[PDB]
RNA sequence: CCUGUCAAACUCCAAACUUACAGACGCCGUUUGACGCGGGGAUUCCGGUGCGCGGGGUA
RNA sequence: AGUGCAAGAGCAAAAGAUAGCUUGACAGUGUUCUUCCCAACGAGGAACGCUGACGCGAAAGCGUGGUCUAGCGAACCAAUU
RNA sequence: UUAGGCGGCCACAGCGGUGGGGUUGCCUCCCGUACCCAUCCCGAACACGGAAGAUAAGCCCACCAGCGUUCCGGGGAGUACUGGAGUGCGCGAGCCUCUGGGAAACCCGGUUCGCCGCCACC
């Protein structure tokens, strides 16, 4: 920018979306990864490997697609994380992938944190993912309970419309249930 | 020359264009070659591990077999036989 | 348009900058919240050569915490122009500064995708006045 | 001591300071003469060109420079002209003043490197040349042969 | 298609130059070989260059220069039509020279040494310490040069 | 802004050239066995000169 | 800028700074390069492995002392495990 | 690709600036703290929960060359330098011819305001 001496990062650094020290330890694995990414209203939860021109997708679920198969509440939500993961997870098995490592991206490794969600759903879809169980949280949550229950300090409805009033952690069984069995893209 | 280390008269060759500057892609650091392979050898001056001795740097050799994550790669220094210890981050395929 | 290009108050920083403290106490309570430590670099001849070395505090707000506040350091204020930020920032006083900005802030703040706001989108010394003057005061 | 000493331009560029210390101050005045404070706004371009390249001492640049300007006051104290010398002694020359052992000499000097053909001397004057004549003098304390060279000039 | 011949002796020259006209067959002073202009001879004959002379002869030279100087690969017989017609996938020795100039083949395909033998240049040649855009006899010639220096060592 | 100069321990640039490997042609080797491997016996470790590139030195 | 110390080189979501935690400055045994270009030669040094035991981390992973090139010592004898 | 995620090359992509775009696939800003989690102080951030509002930031799309960068034409320049050769020249420093290569600065005019891969998606 300044002059011929100028050193100007790599594209990825400078939008801000690739942390590359990281990506090389991940690499290091020689695995897939299991990419873990948020959005203010989805989760997404892809299987890349390494290629010539650029990384491959060789599977990936949404939250989106999740009411493609009987969702209907918001996806945005830890119950929503988990699903898209055991998804992304299923499709993966399908496509021939066995085992991946977690990447979170500029993500926070809290636990009990939704990318931690994907990690479980992934890990549950039969993928073989190197984790840590107390870092994830405690089923319940992951099943909705934590909304559930705070819309139980109700007087409005916690949801605008959307489905039910008092919410459905059972909502998220029913589809967990599914996804284990039969069914299309999977 | 006055001393006798490994990087004596290396400031050209170890030295980065002011551009190339700074931490470098991984992609090559990650390459995967096969015994057999021909791969030249050029120390990345960003990378710090995995490196051989200066005097290599412009050698090509022939890939045969790894030692770790490091390549084992055999060259002819002069008119004798030498193993290289070596990582991705320095070897290119030759053609 | 508008809505997303009126100012708003973001953080307001009352600090006692002193050289060695017992003044935490009033910064707590003329705020609301604890204050923070604050350490000094460099070893200078005000026999300041303790490096990381409690020589002050303050107390940064947010929201209500910092208009409850302004509510009574405003009026205890007089001044104005030239005393402003070329970002629309002032600072008065005991030190209180008031860091002002438009809604879109958060997209320099986060982690991800971060970006530097544009100039354009920038509060300017001008269009700081209007708004504050425009909350219990006057200018200059 | 003799020019024969250093006017070849047989050794290395040796003009670090940073590497260098003692080095005696150059004997050369001024570079700019004459009326300083105007451009060159002349009609007459004079230059003097050496022609071979050569080692010029400020001894020799400060002798030449002199004798040249000391002259072209046949115009005048504060005369109308204007004269550069655009060239400065950077080299720093040592001599070895033990025999040969430990030879390595010490700084003894400055000196000007210039290559032939280009010019040493550059002045500026209205249809006056006295300059040429000023320059006679000039390259008569310099090693090298020298060509007096007029420019823009075609008032003959 | 040029005509390669040494006239600088090995005393003194290069080694690596020395290599090169060993490589084109020509040990001797005097001696004499046939190159097809390619990009990989082209850069030989350029390194050899000081020491050399050369350039495409005509039919004619080629021909006089076959017939006076060719030798079997290994042998005294004379190369003249006959044996080129008995020995040779041509019927004559202008056949042969064709085919050399067009670089179709080569002395050695035909069973002949690489290396035409000549004699010292009848009436001497230009100098060997000058090129031919200054007088000498060193470096690429005219077809009309070259066959005057080839007629004269025929 | 205009204007005057430099670098063995400066470099936004940048040769010729040297160099690793590979293919091609050449030359060479397969009764003259190359490339290479193992073993026996040395001599040698005062060098000099020309040319090119040098570093020191008035030379 | 800083990174203990020459000089040259490396490094920015770090190799720097702060905080916290930790003792991998661990035992064993090698491969290779270096010392000694080519091209034989010891001590020393480095890179890269493996076996075992550990630290930290969600994890990939990182840690075979300090970012890299200086800070080193044979046999005999003694003391020590 | 009517806005997305992961990337390769790592400025041809930087710096600066203009115009355009969203009841929705969307991304954002945005709204909000019972929870998981969090600030040596602040739900600012991080984390979690969510749509009342907005297209003003970001982002995506179209475009501008003033600066920086890449490549090209013409000029500089077959100049500077250079591998090989010479009973060519010069008191010498050094130069010249033949042969094989061949630059930099700068000026003027174009180019460049990224290209490409995988996945997902009215
Ligand atoms: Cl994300
Ligand atoms: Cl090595
Ligand atoms: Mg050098
Ligand atoms: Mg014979
Ligand atoms: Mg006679
Ligand atoms: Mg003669
Ligand atoms: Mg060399
Ligand atoms: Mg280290
Ligand atoms: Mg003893
Ligand atoms: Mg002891
Ligand atoms: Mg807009
Ligand atoms: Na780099
Ligand atoms: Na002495
Ligand atoms: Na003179
Ligand atoms: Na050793
Ligand atoms: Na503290
Ligand atoms: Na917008």
């Amino acid at each position: 920018a300044t002059g011929p001496r100028y050193k100007v990062p790599m594209r990825r650094r400078r939008e801000a979306r690739t942390d590359y020290h990281q990506r090389l330890r991940l690499l290091k694995s020689g695995k897939p990864r299991l990419v873990a990414r948020k959005s203010n209203k989805h989760v997404r939860a892809q299987l890349v490997t390494l290629g010539p021109n650029g990384d491959d997708t060789l599977a990936s679920a949404h939250s989106s697609d999740l009411a493609e198969y009987g969702w209907e509440a918001p996806t945005g939500n830890m119950p929503s994380a988990y699903l898209t993961g055991l998804l992304a997870g299923l499709r993966a098995q399908e496509a021939g992938v066995e085992e991946a490592v977690l990447d979170i991206g500029l993500n926070s490794p809290t636990p009990g944190s939704k990318v931690f969600a994907i990690q479980e759903g992934a890990i549950d879809a039969g993928l073989d993912i190197p984790h840590n169980d107390d870092v994830l949280a405690d089923w319940q949550r992951t099943r909705g309970a934590h909304i559930a229950e705070y819309d139980e300090q109700l007087e409005e409805p916690l949801y605008s419309g959307d489905f039910d009033a008092a919410d459905l952690p059972e909502h998220f069984d029913e589809l967990r249930e599914t996804l284990l069995d039969g069914d299309i893209e999977l | 020359p006055s001393s006798n280390g490994p990087l004596e008269g290396t400031r050209g060759k170890l030295k980065n264009k002011p551009r190339d500057r700074g931490t470098s892609p991984p992609q090559r650091a990650v390459e995967e070659f096969d015994d057999g392979e021909k791969v030249h050898l050029k120390i990345d001056p960003s990378v710090p591990n995995g490196r051989f001795h200066p005097r290599f740097d412009g050698q090509t050799g022939t890939v045969e077999g790894k030692q770790g994550d490091a390549y084992k790669v055999d060259i002819v220094d002069g008119g004798k036989e030498k193993t290289i210890i070596v990582t991705a981050a320095h070897l290119r395929r030759q053609e | 348009f508008h809505e997303m290009r009126e100012p708003r108050i973001e953080k307001v920083v009352v600090h006692m900058g002193i050289g060695h403290a017992n003044a935490e106490d009033i910064l707590g309570e003329i705020t609301g919240q604890m204050p923070v430590r604050t350490k000094a670099k460099r070893t200078v001849g005000e026999f300041d050569i303790r490096e990381g070395d409690p020589i002050g505090a303050k107390v940064t707000l947010r929201d209500e915490m910092a208009e409850e506040f302004l509510q009574t350091a405003l009026p205890l204020a007089e001044l104005a122009t030239s005393q402003f930020d070329d970002t629309g920032n002032f600072s008065f006083g005991l030190d209180v500064t008031v860091n002002l900005v438009r809604p879109g802030y958060r997209v320099a703040k986060r982690d991800k995708a971060s970006r530097s706001i544009p100039t354009k989108h920038r509060l300017n010394p001008a269009d700081a006045v209007a708004f504050i003057e425009s909350t219990y005061d006057v200018e200059v | 001591k003799p020019g024969a000493m250093y006017r070849n331009s047989s050794k290395p560029a040796y003009t670090r300071r940073e590497y260098i210390s003692g080095i005696p101050g150059k004997k050369i005045a001024q570079f700019d003469m004459g009326n300083n404070g105007a451009g060159p706004t002349y009609p007459a371009q004079v230059e003097l060109v050496v022609e071979k390249p050569v080692q010029i001492r400020h001894n020799a640049l400060e002798a030449a420079r002199v004798a040249a300007n000391r002259y072209v006051q046949n115009s005048g104290a504060a005369a109308n002209y204007k004269f550069r010398i655009r060239k400065f002694p950077f080299h720093v020359i040592r001599e070895n003043k033990d025999g040969m052992r430990a030879p390595f000499g010490k700084p003894v000097g400055t000196a000007a490197r210039v290559h032939g053909a280009n010019h040493i001397f550059i002045a500026w004057v209205n249809p006056d040349p006295n300059v040429e004549e000023a320059w006679r003098r000039a390259k008569m304390k310099v090693t090298p042969t020298i060509n007096i060279d007029s420019s823009p000039a075609g008032n003959a | 298609m040029h005509a390669l011949v040494q006239l600088r002796g090995e005393v003194n020259m290069h080694t690596d130059i020395q290599d090169t006209l060993e490589m084109l067959n020509i040990h001797h002073v005097n001696h004499c070989t046939l190159v097809p202009e390619t990009d990989a001879y082209r850069g030989m004959v350029a390194k050899v260059n000081d020491f050399v002379a050369f350039g495409e002869p005509s039919q004619e030279t080629l021909e006089t220069v076959l017939a006076t100087r060719a030798e079997p690969l290994e042998g005294d017989a004379d190369v003249d039509d006959e044996w080129v017609a008995e020995h040779t996938d041509y019927d004559d020795i202008s056949g042969l020279a064709f085919a050399l100039l067009s670089e179709e083949t080569t002395l050695r395909e035909q069973g002949l040494s690489p290396t035409l033998r000549l004699h010292p240049p009848r009436g001497g040649h230009d100098g060997v310490k000058h090129p031919v855009k200054e007088g000498g006899q060193l470096g690429k010639h005219d077809t009309e040069g070259i066959d005057d220096l080839l007629e004269a060592m025929r």
